[PDB]
């Protein structure tokens, strides 16, 4: 009821590039596997246990955060759904314990070595350590991401991670079958361990970054007629040109004539001309010349065939006696001298070279090869299966100038071709000033995508910032006003720009100063605007793109400002930190969707409570007033009663009589007219919901299969963990009478089958008894009042008012208190960070030993657990 | 009937009888997840002696069974430690409690 606290630890998580996805058509083979040795973790630095686990998890939902958070304080790996976590004794998946049958369990102590293996197609989470792998595997679960190597560690703990063969050596060698994890490596980026959804580094003088823009499981898949009568024969010409160009610099570096073909030998039987080519060789050149003319209209390049002359008039190349071989005959290339390069092509011959070769791609995939830093050819295995943009710089100009041979021939020949989310970095609201003047700078490393300025301390982060009457803010990326729309004034940056705002609120000047010189607008005014009420005074905001790097200026000690002292020093401005006994701590948003309650004052959505009558129960619904003209956006709300009912622990394994000794309880949903009942979605949602986007549905949910057995293989139970427990209102639905659809709690033995207009349905779900669930529904309303729950019962079956709390447990009457009221999930909050973090770094000495984490903080922390929802 | 699973290994050697004085370095969690009782935040070792009738005796036969450096978890009935109401204040009557204890020193 009340809220109750304990000191918790600080958890972060180091992870490497390594992302292994899947799709219809993927590059990937499906059997990936590595390990963990341990040497160096203390056995109880703090007060409480030292969260020690390994694990894997998807991209989209999983990031630890040091502050804030579901459980009790301190999550990491095993905490949520989305990973796997296991310390020896149990394996956690969504704040759970389950008991593990194996000889000679134990945690993670030191000179030991902890893995677990992973394969795609199927699902399969097998754990291994010491010699024998543990009886306990997770499988059914949705793979939309791709998958990463994460650690969870305490304070007080240096582990070293046994990367591959590459720069390791494996102690355990791994299955017939399954392959390391030290070639899933992108080519350009060197392998590189980095903190997911990192805000923070530390630099030469803390800075701080956004998030990380993550590849998306879309990008790696490789995606893709008439035949015109005037290049028919001119599409084989250019395969002979293209045999030209392929002897020219050919016998200008080696390749000689002969009967065979051999790589060592140097040997070429297509070195005479395209004539002396055999049959499947000119083939070859054929289809690929037929590859390639197909795409030339597939863009919309209006191509015609014109000036007859200049085509006939173009000589070849001139020969040198160098140039020419010891076989005595010569290519005769088309001399291009004539052609220029041109721009507007250069960007289209870069998406053409792609448009050829992830055909390629498709088509090595669809026999079956795989990708790795290593080819083999018994192994089917290449560096060659990339998307091209994933692709390296290596392989970009031999691919598009040996390809490039052709494109400006055919315009020689006479034919012409025509052409996550943002973060904002505020202070507290305490800090705040209403008369003075104040002033901070940015130092912008990287130029991206800042915002620097003053807001309001009512600030909604709901509005992107800039656009809404709370924030002044600057744009420098293309430098303009954003405030109630967008006007010139200033410059671009440059990569290590410092740039600071000052106001004087004597008289109301906003003054934004560039490395110390002023800028004006074009009016010639060096101050942005006036006329500014102070009302409830400014805070320094700042806001951080996707990916980029800048840290906010402080000035705590006067010689930490640079470009200070060579303007506004004098007039009589100040910096923020005149007399600071200790750094300041500045709130950012998360990109962590949860709930938030439902103001009344709100414009678009209302709810209000019925009374009670004898025929209807005391109930709520929901009812839209501006469903029609201006700007009525709607989309699919995510409503949700914010109390939970907890079921009995160990289960059992009218008549006032039969009503007092049984635990069910049963509500409803009832839909109003004219609504689709394709898109609700009726039900019970866990704590463990972080996510929100715009056309969720029950395909789109996930759920772990749990089990674990004996040793022999035999199973001994089934565990489900999921955190939707809900059904499709259009399963058995201009309709003129409204539905029904109901869910019941049986507290005993924790069946929940669900009931649709006085029939029971097929679907049924189980679940671990010490968990809780919300009742929530997700509902897109397609006109005004549409969803009304009910306070109900029937005649058999108490209401949910009984399981609500203990003083009212076994009274009938139904009635419904306005602490429980409608909950909405709005997909920005406010946490803090502390002042204090984990000086985390990475070390390693030999090659075959492995990069090491080390940690020497120590820190604990003041967390509560508010256990009506259970959000530390 | 109390189970025991061990967490850490430790002896074997030493298990206490009567005429022992012995050193617990506890922790205590119900079973709903929510911390109660504790030594971590004493910085003391809970120092007592077997036969004493000092701990309830769901706790005084599984003190018994234990060694040196050995981390195990045990698991109460709630019919082995405060039936009907207990301690005011501190449990709820008939709730179940979950101790995992680590012995420091003395046998």
């Amino acid at each position: 009821l009340l809220l109750q606290t304990n000191l918790i630890n600080y958890v972060t998580s180091i992870r490497p590039n390594i992302f292994v996805g899947r799709a219809e058509g993927s590059t990937q083979y499906g059997k990936w596997y590595f390990e963990v040795m341990v040497d160096e973790v203390v056995p109880f630095l703090t007060a409480q246990a030292t969260h020690l686990r390994v694990g894997w998890a998807l991209t989209e939902g999983y990031s630890p955060y040091p502050g804030g958070g579901e459980g009790w304080g301190g999550n990491g790996v095993g905490d949520d759904l989305y990973s796997y976590g296991f310390d020896g004794l149990h394996l956690w998946t969504g704040h759970v314990a389950r008991p593990v049958t194996s000889p000679g369990q134990h945690l993670l102590a030191p000179e030991d070595v902890v893995s677990c293996c992973l394969d795609l197609s199927v699902p399969s989470i097998s754990f291994r350590i010491n010699g024998c792998p543990v009886q306990g595997v997770f499988e059914a679960f949705n793979l939309d991401g791709l998958f990463f190597p994460v650690v969870s560690f305490s304070a007080g703990v240096k582990v070293r991670f046994l990367l591959g063969g590459r720069h390791g050596e494996f102690k355990f060698l791994p299955p017939p079958g399954y392959a390391p994890c030290h070639e899933a490596v992108l080519p350009r980026e060197r392998l590189r361990l980095e903190p997911i959804k990192e805000y923070r580094r530390e630099g030469p003088r803390p800075h701080l970054v956004g998030p990380s823009r993550c590849l998306s499981h879309t990008d790696f898949v490789p995606c893709p007629i008439v035949l015109p009568p005037h290049l028919e024969r001119i599409r084989e010409k250019l395969a002979e040109n293209i045999h030209e160009l392929w002897a020219l610099t050919r016998i200008e570096q080696g390749w000689t004539y002969g009967p065979v073909r051999d790589d060592n030998k140097r040997l070429h039987p297509c070195l005479v001309n395209f004539h002396s080519l055999p049959e499947p060789e000119r083939n070859y050149n054929l289809q690929m010349s037929g590859e390639t003319l197909k795409t030339l209209l597939a863009l919309g390049c209006h191509v015609g065939m014109a000036d007859e002359k200049a085509e006939d008039n173009l000589k070849k190349t001139k020969l040198p006696k160098t140039y020419m071989m010891s076989n005595g005959y010569k290519p005769a290339p088309l001399d291009l001298s004539h052609v220029r390069l041109t721009p507007a092509q250069t960007t289209l011959v870069d998406r053409l070279a792609e448009n050829g070769h992830n055909v390629w791609a498709r088509d090595r995939v669809a026999q079956g090869w795989s990708y790795s830093a290593v080819q083999d050819i018994p192994a089917r295995r290449n560096p060659r299966l990339v998307p091209y943009r994933l692709l390296d710089e290596a392989t970009k100009r031999s691919n598009r100038d040996s390809l490039c041979q052709a494109v400006r021939t055919l315009l020689g020949y006479g034919y012409n071709i025509e052409p996550d989310r943002v973060r904002i970095f505020r202070a507290e609201k305490s800090y705040t000033v209403q008369s003075g003047r104040w002033y901070f700078e940015f130092e912008a490393v990287t130029t991206g995508e800042m915002r620097v300025g003053w807001a309001r301390p009512e600030l909604r982060p709901d509005v992107e910032l800039g656009a809404d009457e709370l924030a002044y803010v600057f744009n420098g990326h293309r430098g303009q006003r954003w405030h109630l729309g967008s006007e010139p004034f200033g410059r671009p940056w440059q990569s290590g720009d410092v740039v600071g705002c000052m106001i004087d609120l004597t008289e109301n000047t906003i003054i934004f100063t560039l490395n110390g010189e002023v800028l004006m607008s074009d009016s010639g005014s060096e101050t942005a605007f006036r006329e500014i009420e102070i009302g409830d005074g400014f805070l320094p905001v700042c806001s951080l793109g996707p990916g980029q790097v800048g840290h906010l200026n402080l000035g705590q000690d006067v010689s930490s400002l640079r470009f200070f002292a060579i303007c506004g020093l004098q007039e009589g401005f100040e910096p923020f930190a005149i007399n600071m006994q200790r750094p300041v701590t500045t709130w950012f948003s998360k990109s962590l969707p949860q709930f938030e309650p439902v103001p009344p004052e709100h414009p678009h959505y209302e709810v209000a409570r019925m009374d009670g009558t004898v025929d209807t129960p005391p109930c709520l619904r929901l009812a839209h007033r501006t469903w029609g003209s201006q700007n009525s956006l709607v989309e699919m709300l995510f409503l949700r009663l914010s109390l939970p009912v907890q079921f009995h622990q160990h289960f059992r394994c009218d008549d006032p009589e039969i009503i007092l000794n049984t635990t069910t309880y049963y509500y409803s949903v009832r839909v109003f007219a004219g609504q689709e009942p394709s898109c609700v979605w009726v039900g019970w949602v866990t704590p463990d919901y972080h996510q929100h986007d715009m056309n969720f549905d029950l395909s789109k949910v996930r759920a772990v299969t749990v089990t674990m057995g004996d040793e022999q293989g035999n199973v001994h139970s089934s565990l489900k963990c999921s955190n939707c427990y809900m059904v499709w209102g259009g399963d058995f639905v201009i309709s003129h009478t409204d539905l029904v659809i109901g869910c019941l709690v049986d507290l005993a033995t924790g069946l929940m089958t669900f009931t649709a207009n006085g029939k029971e349905s097929n679907t049924f779900f189980q679940v671990e008894p010490n968990t809780k669930l919300f009742p929530a529904v997700f509902v897109l309303p397609t006109h005004q009042n549409v969803i009304q729950f009910e306070l109900g019962k029937q005649k058999n079956i108490m209401p949910l008012s009984a399981a609500m709390f203990l003083s009212e447990r076994k009274n009938p009457a139904p009635q419904c208190p306005p602490r429980l009221e409608v909950q909405m999930l709005m997909p920005v909050s406010w946490s803090r960070m502390p002042n204090h973090f984990l000086q985390v770094e990475t070390r390693r000495a030999g090659e075959r030993l492995g990069w090491a984490v080390q940690c020497q903080d120590p820190l604990t922390m003041m967390a509560l657990h508010i256990p009506e929802e259970n959000r530390c | 009937g109390v189970e025991i699973e061990t967490i850490s290994p430790g002896d074997g050697r030493t298990f206490p009888k009567k005429g022992q004085t012995c050193v617990v370095h506890y922790t205590g969690m119900l079973q709903n997840g929510k911390k109660f009782d504790s030594s971590r935040d004493r910085n003391k070792p809970f120092k007592f002696r077997i036969g004493k009738q000092e701990v309830i005796k769901g706790f005084e036969e599984g003190a018994a069974q234990m060694s040196l450096g050995q981390r195990a978890k045990l698991t109460c009935t709630p019919d082995v430690a405060y039936g009907a109401t207990g301690h005011p204040g501190v449990i709820p009557p008939n709730a179940t409690l979950i101790f995992d204890v680590e012995l420091l020193n003395l046998e």
